[PDB]
């Protein structure tokens, strides 16, 4: 075992547990308890204060039920550790495997097990609930890939020697297998990977067992209406928008538009666009078509990521950094509001996963209390990322579309 | 014997070193004796004078004879002690239990007396017991077990006694079993004479680890007065609440009744605390005294007769669905109950929590569907299947025009009023021939119409909603209304049919009004 710690100073995880329902916690028993058998994790005692939060998620393509341990607080508690392929993202199709299991396989270092403790809760307070510590390296916690990197460079050997055409990258319990192969030879040289990472039960395919196509996500350019007449009221819309996105694309004007609208002029009143008017549009759209230059991500800076709800099941994000300085921008489209949300975010998490290699800090529009109560009902991932609660307003929506 | 819990104290600190403070002559007696006992009894251990830590010990006199009683003042120690795995902090609430024919409860004594403590901690429960010999050095112990007062004793207490009731619990899967401090409560469905049997073979378990309980004569007898509840074994309700009779009352009594009021209707359906609470306006002192208006007495009156026949909940049958039913009890007031049986209460409630300053009932009603459901997730640990005074289509309509995510799980209409609903809508686009209103303290139209109005005792934001205000107003049926007030909008636009503000209120009754109304956004 290595001689894991937390960062100097900092003392363990004290996290509260979200209440569960009969189903997820029967299951989280009969789990929890064969992981007992096979002294994955131990019983504790009450000298043991500390708490991270669990939760039981259903695994897809499949009736089994999978263990979500809430290591966020203690991975930001656990000490740094002492490469991300720029190509990854440039492949045509990247297939995910849940690998996790893979740690179960090694021991944890004795005097930090007690920072893994976690409580599966009873039905209204019934009993005190039982209480567990990890003895091997639990699936969630940053240290587990860290401290299993080498046994796993030793294992994708061969493979990477073999076919050094597909880019393998693994990112906490999840490896992202990247080809330009053709489909079949592509689920054909996963399978291939399946059976020589078996030769070391099977590590199950993610997100469908389906492939990602990297290639394809697209930024969205700011769009402006493309109308036939153009009415008092268009134009408002028009300007107000231009107006905003004057703060990114400097270039932008609306001096000219602005005179269609002077004085004061019936909402529905008609307006034909002057010449000058109608150059300046088509300026504005030509400026838009592509995202504004000198934005680069900064390795040093956290990722940000909000969503907007558009209705009718569609949704709008954005990564960036710093405002405005979007990294990235896209859509998602349709179940009801939170099943999309949570759809939505673990999307754009896998994207920032791979085009970066880092989660990003989501900023969802939507009760604290509503996510927490039904975003286990439909969350797939292995990983959880950051996330806060915020009120959207009117315009920043309507900027997008 | 149970096994020992390692205990240590907190990082760098060291054991507590408080000088035992003076004692009489009679009570270095006293505590000779109780504690001479106590090494008997291996609870504690004479000590070498190697032992630098010492906590203060006193006698204390029960209200009793001229014995007394021996208190160890612990916090120095507590102070130093690591911390537990925090003692049983949530409690089950008596609509999650299920009935039972019969329910025992047991108190435990001489429970931390009985309870093995870290062989490396014991040192720092040092204590000294001054010898009433001048010249003389008094007598230093440790204890051997847990001490009561210490951090530690009730975490591992309650961990013990879950392990010492395991294999009992196996064995008779058919009984219940609810730890509470020191009592035990024990339930069955067994007959009478069986269930009173195991209770003698519990009892004979919890003796085999020295933890004595009392027998059937002395036991206490359901219904369970517990947490503020009156608990049987097939039904719960709170205990008995009686509403004074007076005519004179004081901020303190109406703080004390609302609160008592507040405690009630999660079984009694009906308290209101709407005018009582009111009293409560610009009071200056706890003791100061506030006439009842006509509907406070009116109200107060009410719960008196609604709190005259006692009420109970029925238990949680499993086999069942649980059923939530609500229903708007006035602006900003919501109530709900909770069953499975058409009509027998597992438990009742008011939702009254607005979030923001301006809501509508779509949204209330909403909010009150997710605190009822993180409720009932912890009582039953299950959803209730909702039965609601909103229309599918009213619902669905206001769900897709909303910023903010959101979900309601099962839900059926109930044609039950007051049926909740939307008092107005927002155009999605200009209205054509409706006049054009261009807001800014006053307006100007594209009829060539216009007002300015001064305003004192203002604010910035306030004299946005004015404007907007004054234009609904002056206008006809139809109106369309251009702002650069974004906060106005967002407001305005949320569609509220209630506010904390007259202002947005008056507003609102304007909307209300109109056959047709668009706002729009200008920077
Ligand atoms: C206070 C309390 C907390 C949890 N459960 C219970 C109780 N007390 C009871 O009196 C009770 C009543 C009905 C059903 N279960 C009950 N019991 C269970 C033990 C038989
Ligand atoms: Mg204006």
């Amino acid at each position: 075992t290595v001689p894991v710690k937390l960062k100097p100073g900092m003392d363990g995880p004290k996290v509260k547990q979200w209440p569960l329902t009969e189903e997820k916690i029967k299951a989280l028993v009969e789990i929890c308890t064969e992981m007992e058998k096979e002294g994955k994790i131990s019983k504790i005692g009450p000298e043991n204060p500390y708490n991270t939060p669990v939760f039981a998620i259903k695994k897809k393509d499949s009736t089994k039920w999978r263990k979500l341990v809430d290591f966020r607080e203690l991975n930001k508690r656990t000490q740094d550790f002492w490469p991300h392929p720029a190509g990854l993202k440039k492949k045509k199709s990247v297939t995910v495997l849940d690998v996790g299991d893979a740690y179960f396989s090694v021991p944890l270092d004795e005097d930090f097990r007690k920072y893994t403790a976690f409580t599966i809760p009873s039905i209204n307070n019934k009993t005190p609930g039982i209480r567990y510590q990890y003895n091997v390296l639990p699936q969630g916690w940053k240290g587990s890939p860290a401290i299993f990197q080498s046994s796993m460079t030793k294992i994708l050997e061969p493979f990477r020697k073999q076919n050094p055409d597909i880019v393998i990258y693994q990112y906490m319990d999840d490896l992202y297998v990247g080809s330009d192969l053709e489909i079949g030879q592509h689920r054909t040289k996963i399978e291939e990977l399946r059976q020589h990472l078996l030769r070391w039960k099977e590590p199950p395919f993610l997100w469908m067992g389906y492939e990602l196509h990297p290639d394809k996500w697209t930024v969205q350019p700011i769009v402006l209406p493309e109308k036939d007449s153009w009415t008092v009221n268009d134009i408002q819309k028009l300007v107000g928008k231009l107006n905003w996105a004057s703060q990114i694309y400097p270039g932008i004007k609306v001096r000219q538009l602005c005179k269609l609208l002077r004085g004061t002029k019936a909402l529905t009143e008609v307006i034909p666009l002057t010449e000058e008017a109608e150059l300046e549009l088509a300026e504005n759209r030509e400026i838009l078509k592509e995202p504004v230059h000198g934005v680069y991500y900064d390795p040093s800076k956290d990722l940000i990521a909000e969503i907007q709800k558009q209705g009718q099941g569609q949704w709008t994000y954005q990564i960036y950094q710093e405002p405005f300085k979007n990294l990235k921008t896209g859509k998602y489209a349709r179940t009801n509001d939170v099943k999309q949300l949570t759809e939505a975010v673990q999307k754009i998490t896998t994207e920032s996963i791979v085009i970066w290699g880092k989660t990003p800090k989501f900023k969802l529009p939507i009760q604290k209390e509503t996510w927490e109560t039904w975003w286990t009902e439909y969350w797939q991932a292995t990983w959880i990322p950051e996330w806060e609660f915020v009120n959207t307003p009117p315009l920043v929506k309507l900027w997008y579309q | 014997p149970i096994e020992t819990v390692p205990v240590k104290l907190k990082p760098g600190m060291d054991g507590p070193k408080v000088k035992q403070w003076p004692l009489t002559e009679e009570k270095i007696k006293a505590l000779v004796e109780i504690c001479t006992e106590m090494e008997k009894e291996g609870k504690i251990s004479k000590i070498g004078p190697e032992n630098p830590y010492n906590t203060p010990v006193f006698a204390i006199k029960k209200k009793d004879s001229t014995k007394w009683r021996k208190l160890v003042d612990f916090r120095e120690l507590n102070k130093r002690t690591q911390d537990f795995w925090e003692v049983q902090l949530g409690i089950p609430h008596p609509a999650g239990l299920k009935k039972k024919k019969s329910v025992t409860v047991l108190d435990v004594g001489d429970a931390y007396f009985s309870v093995p403590l870290d062989e490396d901690f014991r040192k720092y429960t040092a204590f000294t017991i001054p010898s009433i010999n001048n010249k003389t050095p008094g007598i230093r112990y440790q204890y051997n077990v847990l001490p009561q007062g210490w951090k530690g004793s009730p975490a591992i207490f309650q961990s013990s006694m879950t392990k010492i009731l395991e294999p009992f619990r196996k064995q008779n899967p058919d009984i219940v079993i609810y730890q509470y401090m020191d009592d035990l409560y024990v339930g069955s469905d067994l007959e009478i004479g069986q269930h009173r049997t195991k209770i003698e073979e519990l009892r004979q378990h919890l003796l085999r680890w020295g933890l004595t309980t009392p027998d059937k004569k002395h036991q206490k007898e359901p219904p369970f007065l517990w947490m503020g509840y009156e608990l049987h074994p097939d039904k719960w309700t709170v205990q008995p609440i009686v509403l004074p009779e007076k005519d004179s009352w004081t901020v303190n009594d109406i703080q004390k009744l609302v609160g008592k009021l507040n405690w009630a209707s999660q079984i009694y359906p009906g308290i209101k605390v709407r005018q009582l609470c009111k009293l409560l306006r610009g009071t200056k002192a706890l003791t100061e005294v506030i006439p009842l208006t006509e509907e406070a007495e009116l109200e107060l009156a009410e719960n008196r007769e609604i709190l005259k026949e006692p009420v109970h909940g029925v238990y949680y049958d499993p086999s069942k669905d649980l059923i939530a039913e609500i229903q708007k009890q006035g602006q900003g007031q919501w109530t709900y109950q909770i069953y499975q049986e058409p009509f027998k209460n597992l438990k009742t409630g008011k939702y009254a929590r607005m979030r923001g300053a301006h809501t509508n009932d779509v949204k209330q009603l909403t909010e009150a569907v997710q605190k009822i459901t993180t409720e009932s997730i912890v009582i039953w640990g299950k959803t209730p299947k909702f039965k609601l005074p909103i229309q599918k289509e009213t619902w669905e309509t206001w769900w897709t025009e909303y910023w903010q995510a959101t979900w309601i799980p099962e839900w059926e209409f109930v044609n039950t009023p007051p049926l909740v609903k939307l008092w107005y809508q927002l155009e999605k686009e200009p209205i054509v021939g409706a006049e054009t209103f261009y807001v800014d303290a006053g307006y100007v139209t594209n009829r060539g119409r216009q007002k300015v109005v001064t305003l004192t005792d203002t604010t910035n934001q306030k004299t946005e909603l004015q404007a907007i205000y004054l234009a609904l107003q002056d206008s006809g049926l139809e109106v369309n209304i251009v702002t650069d007030s974004q906060y106005a909008l967002g407001i305005i636009q949320a569609q509220p049919d209630q506010s904390e503000s007259e202002l947005v209120n008056q507003i609102i009754e304007q909307l209300i009004k109109k056959e047709k109304v668009y706002l729009a956004w200008v920077p």
